[PDB]
RNA sequence: GGAUUUUUGGAGCAGGGAGAUGGAAUAGGAGCUUGCUCCGUCCACUCCACGCAUCGACCUGGUAUUGCAGUACCUCCAGGAACGGUGC
């Protein structure tokens, strides 16, 4: 079936999220497109490359395998999943 | 009755230092224009004053703590265990004698 | 501050209660072995209370030594008596009863109903003090010791029976070197054995027994306690013989024996003491370690179900005739049809007659009462909670309209020539003016 | 009213305006200051406005907290054992209290990490060279009375009280 | 047959699992699954170069455990 | 089912898991190379397709450098070791 | 099994990050649900300043950490 | 049973794969048990590199963080239900 | 339902050299204590390639902004580097 976490991610699409990849790549940007495999294709993202030298790219796309973390909109705290 | 308890304890303590059954600080303290309403033997609180006096006189014995030291009950769980077992055995013997008396009464 | 009267009486009462509570704890029987160990621990706590009172009282001779002359005066008295009466002639308007002088020590040094626990005996138990590999005095926790010995030795041919036989003998030929680090593991083993022996009996003299064992190690262990007929006397730590007692006295106070070795009478002292204490503990609980080996062998030899279990430790209703009803009667009366009522806690009624009667039955009337709705004919055939609450809103509003609120609707004559609710008129009437 | 842990287990520890873990004691008037460690190392800021706390003392060993708000209290003294109980704090808003004397700042040096504090609306302020004594006995502090510490105040703090 | 089924035959079993994160974690675990989800209670957790700290309730997964250890007097035959 | 469990037994008895096969047939001790160089010496109590390895009479050794690495060891008799950490499982070790 | 949503990226140049510190530019041309990407005119720029064009590559999703799009697509 | 629901709704420190912690109130779980944490902070160790500099733990703010199943190692309960 | 995105793991390991530099109150071996003599684990300072470069907050002044909004992060010069993590 479908994971409630992945439902929170799909509710976290279109708005600003902040993923953190396995190499420390911190990509805080508009999460455009995500799927069941957590493959997050985001736009206007700020990718920090783990270095603190954070740059701004557009149409970035990080897979789900590297996802150490992903801050979704906290405005989803009243999402229908947790209640 | 906390003031009354303080007064009863004070009476037991001040009678602990008297010399005889008539030689205390209470014989004249009764007629000394101050209310002492426990010394009367019709008042059951005379038993409570006598129990306070018994406790004071059992603590004012030579083994009560005047000039000696208690060491067998004060660092001796073995002596404490001997005394506890003897108290429990005396209680069992008292109950057994009571049961014999009760069978006799029935 | 009568350091001889008030303190002596309070301490005497406390110690008497402690002795009586020990007598009661020893006069009551034990039913679970953890119950017996916890009763022993509580008796230890009560005896500790009595001993603490005894020690607090044994020092009460520095002011008694000054008061022995003034307490015995036959001339003094009623002066200090009237003074104490004046000091206790404060306001006795504290109109309250309080038996909390001596009935409170009985409730502190007593037992409890859900478990035998005293006042200070509310948080003391065998739960943080007894091991589940033992059971609070059932078995022994030595699996860690076997794993530690096996990690120290590095051998894959070491079984629990060989380990237990090596650890049970009293002074036999070792399996590991005493100048090696396995003596370090023997130190932890002696610590665990001493902790188990002490936690097995909180009532027996701990200070006196430790003192007797220390006097033994001082006088009879280091002075040739295992004699011979070099074989005449042996050293326990250094591992050297002695031809005679004079030779042993010469070879104990010598130069190589004291500090001319890592196994001298300076360095190996704690190790020899821990080894002697472990041997003494094995000899004192030699039946206990044997029972623990019995439990380990029973677990290793039993079957698997017993190992797990040891580690874990017609279609129709009745009638007045007394027999079931014909199946066609059951269908004819609709007793095969189930009706549910949400107001009744989702209770299922069998057949239309039982389901019509239930609206007047206590279960439905109680459900309606829990909702704050009066059980009335208006709620007949209402089974859902939402429908009952809703229907209630409309009915409340209707009775609201038919009922006439006099004060809320009456029209009163303002003296100037105005009209306002009678309630407002009377309120304002008094309301300074009207 | 006695200060116990009912007003702790009911008090709100939440994600405050600065994105910390802040526990509110708003409307408490708690005169006894104790029994805080029942926060269980999930707190950073302890707000205790409207307290009857006549002093600043009685804090348990808390390891990671950042800020303590003692606003609208009746602080007369300053307790000495602050930093061994709060080693990692940085903000102390203890303004609007009865601080008068330079000795009311005596423990204020024990905090190695103290940077921000507020002691406004306290009579200790009308004293001459007061912020001088504060940035003098407290060298590590930078944010002093809604004003950053500076080399001028630092040189004047090292010069006077020689 | 997999031995996750054997490890499923455990609840209130005093175990010491060595997890992949340099940790030794001992306790009477709460309940096990087929994905080796071993949820611990009264947990003594010591990480690689860390202290034996205490956790009241922890839910440890399966792919993060590198070794496990069952108690001493435990029958592997009718546990597997 | 039955024939499928039999195919599993065929895979385990005549496949590459022959090490586990011998270890469970004659009760031999196998040296298991763990992913972090943890050498485990002991017999194997049960095995599966995923090489989930329950073992008895186990000893775990490694080289801990405090330099000169010294050979740290422990003796864990019974142990369950799921097939996750195994780099190799060698049926006959020389010691 | 769902294939990825990478079709708008197809026929477009991206600057991707493959693991090991690898970064390459490449033309997204085709794939499978297994995210194995087909990069034509692929050029790998190593950790140094030097860059070697490898042209036509079939790259795993197992090493690729992410990818930015050089065009707006 | 789906046990962790018996620890749902309360604040837990969830473990990552790289040695840090994330303190946040658990929302719910899935098949691989991946996490959604409300009111989350990250506790990350700061390397001393010396025997004279102490080891500190710096905290980050995340809030609602979707921690993918690649992170979950072990999780403790650190604060009561809020 | 262990083969590229979540639960049968790619993890683990070790901090560049050297100078008649310094400590191990309670813990090193051996030259069969104390003293001296050497060797296998750290930091504090000097030297070499302050391990280098980065950007991110940060501190010291000067310097520009008076501006109504829901946030990765927001003025500019400068230096020191107390901190973060990225390639070698």
């Amino acid at each position: 079936s479908i994971g409630v976490p992945i439902k929170v991610l799909h509710e976290a699409e279109g708005h600003i999220v902040t993923c953190e990849t396995n190499t420390g790549e911190v990509y805080r940007g508009k999460l455009i497109e995500a799927e069941d495999n957590m493959n997050c294709q985001m736009s206007n993202i700020t990718v920090t490359y783990r270095d603190g030298r954070v740059a701004q790219l557009e149409q970035v796309y990080i897979r789900g395998s590297k996802i150490r973390f992903l801050i979704l909109p906290d405005m989803l705290k009243n999402a229908p999943m947790l209640k | 009755s906390a003031f009354d308890l303080d007064v009863v304890k004070l009476t037991a303590q001040f009678v602990a230092r008297n010399g005889r059954q008539f030689l205390t600080q209470l014989m004249q303290k009764e007629q000394r224009n101050y209310q002492f309403d426990f010394l009367r033997p019709q008042h059951s609180l005379f038993n409570y004053f006598t129990k306070l006096v018994e406790q004071y006189t059992k603590i004012l014995i030579p083994p009560k703590g005047l000039f000696s030291k208690l060491k067998k009950e004060a660092e001796n769980p073995r002596e404490v265990l001997d005394q506890v077992c003897y108290r429990v055995e005396w209680a069992k013997f008292q109950e057994r004698e009571r049961k014999k008396e009760e069978e006799e009464k029935e | 501050m009568e350091t001889i009267l008030e303190q002596q009486r309070r301490y005497h009462e406390e110690k008497e209660r402690l002795m009586d509570v020990m007598a009661k704890e020893m006069l009551t029987k034990k039913s679970t072995l953890r119950d017996q160990i916890n009763s022993d621990h509580r008796t230890r706590a009560m005896q500790d209370r009595y001993m603490e009172v005894s020690g607090n009282l044994r020092d009460l001779y520095d002011d008694k030594d000054g008061l022995r002359k003034e307490e015995l005066n036959a001339i003094s008295g009623p002066n200090e008596f009237a003074e104490f009466y004046n000091r206790l002639k404060q306001i006795k308007e504290f109109h309250r009863k309080h038996p909390n002088e001596i009935c409170v020590p009985m409730s502190v040094e007593f037992e409890e109903l859900l478990k035998a626990r005293e006042n200070p005996s509310e948080e003391a138990q065998n739960l943080v003090e007894f091991t589940d590999e033992e059971g609070y005095g059932r078995y022994l926790d030595l699996h860690d010791c076997y794993l530690k010995y096996i990690n120290l030795k590095a051998s894959e041919k070491l079984d629990y029976i060989t380990y237990l036989s090596i650890f049970d003998q009293l002074f036999d030929i070792p399996k590991e070197r005493k100048n090696a680090e396995y003596k370090r593991y023997l130190e932890m083993l002696l610590e665990y054995l001493q902790d188990y022996t002490d936690r097995v009996k909180p009532l027996q003299d701990q200070n006196e027994l430790f003192g007797k064992i220390q006097a033994e190690f001082e006088k009879k262990w280091e002075n040739g306690t295992f004699p011979g007929w070099e074989e005449r006397a042996q050293r326990l730590f250094s591992t050297k013989g002695k031809s005679l007692e004079s030779l042993d006295t010469s070879l104990f106070a010598k130069n190589p024996k004291s500090k001319g070795t890592k196994r001298d009478t300076e360095r190996n002292k704690d190790i020899a003491f821990l080894e002697a204490q472990i041997y003494e503990y094995v000899e004192i609980l030699g039946e206990q370690r044997h029972l623990t080996h019995e439990n380990v062998q029973r677990k290793q030899a039993r079957t698997g179900e017993e190992r797990e279990e040891e580690e874990e430790e017609k279609n129709l209703p009745l009638g007045w005739d007394g027999k079931p009803i014909p199946y066609w009667l059951y269908k004819l009366h609709g007793l095969n049809i189930n009706y549910n009522c949400e107001i009744c806690g989702n209770y299922t009624y069998r057949g239309p007659k039982a389901f019509q009667r239930h609206f007047a039955e206590w279960r439905h009337a109680h459900g309606m009462r829990c909702l704050g709705i009066p059980n009335t004919a208006h709620f007949a055939n209402v089974t859902q909670i939402e429908d009952a609450v809703s229907l209630w809103a409309k009915l409340k509003l209707q009775k609201a309209s038919e009922r006439w609120q006099p004060d809320t609707e009456e029209e009163y004559e303002d003296s100037s020539g105005n009209v306002v609710n009678k309630k407002t008129y009377e309120d304002l009437k008094r309301q300074g003016l009207l | 009213v006695k200060l116990t842990a009912e007003l702790i287990e009911q008090a709100a520890q939440y994600t405050n305006a600065v994105r910390d873990r802040e526990l509110d004691l708003r409307g408490y008037k708690i005169p006894v200051i104790e029994n805080l460690g029942a926060t269980l190392d999930q707190f950073d800021a302890i707000d205790f406005s409207d307290n009857e706390i006549r002093k600043l003392d009685g804090f348990p060993l808390l390891r990671r907290l950042k800020t303590l708000l003692v606003n609208n209290n009746r602080i007369c003294r300053i307790g000495e054992g602050l930093d061994q109980a709060l080693p990692c704090l940085t903000e102390l808003i203890l303004t609007n209290n009865s601080l008068v004397e330079l000795g009311d700042l005596d423990p204020l040096a024990s905090l190695k990490s103290l940077t921000y504090l507020s002691i406004l609306r306290n009579p200790v302020t009308n004293k001459k060279h007061y912020r001088l004594y504060v940035i003098y006995k407290v060298p590590q502090v930078r944010v002093l009375d809604f004003q950053k510490v500076k080399l001028k105040e630092r040189q004047e703090a090292e010069k006077m009280f020689k | 047959m997999k031995l996750v089924r054997f490890l499923m035959k455990l609840s209130h079993e005093t175990v010491t699992i060595e997890l992949k994160n340099g940790t030794q974690v001992h306790g009477t675990i709460t309940g096990v699954d087929v994905s080796m989800n071993t949820h611990l209670k009264a947990v003594k957790m010591t990480l690689k170069n860390r202290e034996p700290v205490q956790l009241e309730t922890l839910s440890i997964r399966g792919n993060n455990i590198r070794y496990f250890i069952l108690p001493d007097s435990l029958p592997l035959d009718t546990l597997l | 089912p039955e024939e499928l469990q039999k195919r599993e037994e065929e895979e385990f008895n005549t496949g590459p898991l022959s090490v586990l096969t011998q270890s469970v047939k004659n009760n031999t001790q196998v040296l298991i190379n763990c992913r972090n160089n943890k050498k485990l010496l002991g017999r194997v109590k049960a095995f599966d397709r995923h090489c989930n390895m329950v073992l008895e009479n186990v000893k775990e050794m490694w080289t801990e450098v405090p330099s000169k690495p010294v050979n740290k060891d422990r003796y864990i008799s019974k142990m369950f070791l799921r097939g996750d950490s195994v780099i190799v499982v060698l049926r006959n070790p020389l010691i | 099994a769902h294939p990825p949503e990478l079709k708008k990226f197809m026929d477009k140049k991206l600057s991707l990050k493959l693991n090991g510190g690898r970064h390459v530019q490449g033309i997204l041309r085709g794939f499978d649900p297994f995210m194995n990407l087909v990069i034509d005119e692929c050029v790998e720029m190593a950790t140094s300043g030097q860059q070697n064009n490898i042209g036509m590559v079939v790259i795993r999703g197992n090493s690729i950490i992410m990818l930015e799009a050089l065009e707006r697509v | 049973s789906s046990k962790m629901l018996q620890h749902i709704d309360y604040r837990m420190r969830c473990i990552l794969q790289d040695g840090r912690i994330f303190i946040g109130t658990f929302k719910a779980f899935d098949k691989h048990m991946n996490l959604i944490l409300c009111d989350c902070d990250e506790f990350r160790k700061i390397k001393p590199k010396n025997s004279k500099q102490a080891e500190r733990e710096e905290k980050r703010v995340l809030g609602l963080v979707l921690l993918r199943g690649e992170n979950l190692v072990s999780m403790t309960v650190e604060g009561p239900p809020p």
